[PDB]
């Protein structure tokens, strides 16, 4: 899914601090190294159970 | 200045008059008693 | 028949509903709902506010800042606590991040996010017991004997009869627990404004 | 006029103690109760760029 940067973003406005999964893939996705901020904010977080 | 100080003595009066009917007030309650028992919980947040 | 019983003591044994997902996120929920009160209770002005204050704290632009510095930005913000408390939340958050040098913004402003609910706790309660004191006045104009040494007294119970509907509901065991350790002097009341000085003190 | 401006006074005092007994009765309830909305942001370009020499 080639959905890049607006793609990603759009998943984080609930799954960046989304607390529901277990396992969440997006490889072959071209995710642009810009859009990675969005997971820098997953991983400064302290609640985890992912 | 004096119809004021009259009303005013008149309040002092009637300050003393209510003080009475406080010291009526102290003798309703003695013992009684019957236990308004069970439940009076419910209280809407809705405030004030 | 023949009382062959027979009850049976259930014990909750700790075997249900237990998580599956170990450790990246599944906490992410907790934060993100106290993050909603800001993500909420607050204006974008603050947000702002702080944003720009602490950007001019972060004198290296490394979004951290150390203890002195973080002491600087509270104290900026009007900030009056203890320094031990705040000294051991600025570890636990500094523990968070073992590899930075200091605290990310989001842990370092939830040292306070949490005295947030912590004050907004005892600010329901002061309201809600001044609302108590209303109400028992109310119920004393109906009642004319009782006289102005029991300016500070509603029965016990009552107390508990209130405490599950005002603020928070609470449990009935805490209710029950908190009564039993105050300890009435077994007159079926106790004084308020000693309970209050009490859970404003521990 | 004098003595009734010396009496305001007085009574101006009166409530500005007031006030204060209600400061200290506040200061601890009112200490830092709200502390505040996410800041520092997104930061990702590798912007210096500038003059070679």
């Amino acid at each position: 899914n080639e959905f890049g940067t607006e793609g990603l973003m759009q998943l984080a406005a609930g799954l960046c601090m989304n607390s529901v999964l277990e396992k969440l893939s997006l490889n072959y996705c071209a995710i642009t190294a810009e859009g990675s901020k969005y997971i820098q904010q997953i991983l400064s977080f302290v609640n985890t159970n992912l | 200045e004096e119809e004021f100080r009259l009303k005013k003595e008149q309040w002092e009066i009637q300050e003393r008059r209510k003080k009475e009917a406080a010291r009526c007030i102290l003798h309703f309650l003695m013992a009684r008693k019957e236990k308004s028992k069970k439940k009076k919980k419910k209280k809407g947040k809705k405030k004030k | 028949m023949d009382n062959t019983g027979k009850l049976e003591k259930q014990l909750v044994t700790l075997n249900d509903g237990l998580p599956k997902k170990p450790a990246k996120e599944i906490i992410e929920e907790l934060k993100h709902h106290l993050y909603q009160d800001f993500q909420k209770f607050f204006s974008e002005e603050k947000k702002q506010q702080y944003q720009n204050n602490f950007a001019l704290f972060d004198r290296d632009n490394d979004k951290y800042i150390n203890l002195s510095e973080l002491k600087e930005l509270l104290t900026s913000v009007n900030i009056t606590f203890p320094d031990d408390e705040l000294e051991e939340l600025y570890n636990e958050f500094c523990l968070t991040s073992p590899e930075a040098d200091g605290i990310n913004e989001d842990a370092v402003f939830i040292i306070v996010s949490k005295k947030i609910r912590d004050n907004d706790k005892d600010e329901q309660l002061t309201q809600a017991f001044k609302l108590v004191e209303k109400a028992v006045n109310d119920e004393l104009a109906k009642t004319p004997n009782e006289t102005k040494e029991q300016e500070g007294y509603i029965r016990v119970e009552q107390f508990k009869e209130l405490l599950m509907t005002l603020g928070n509901r609470w449990s009935e065991e805490q209710a029950n627990e908190f009564l039993k350790d105050i300890n009435p002097k077994s007159d079926e009341r106790i004084n308020y404004l000693d309970v209050v000085k009490k859970l404003m003190k521990r | 006029e004098r003595q009734e401006l010396e009496e305001a006074d007085r009574k101006q005092q009166e409530e500005l103690d007031q006030i204060r007994l209600d400061n200290a009765i506040k200061l601890i309830q009112i200490e830092y109760q709200e502390w505040k909305d996410a800041g520092g942001g997104k930061k990702k370009r590798k912007k210096g760029k500038k003059k070679k020499k």
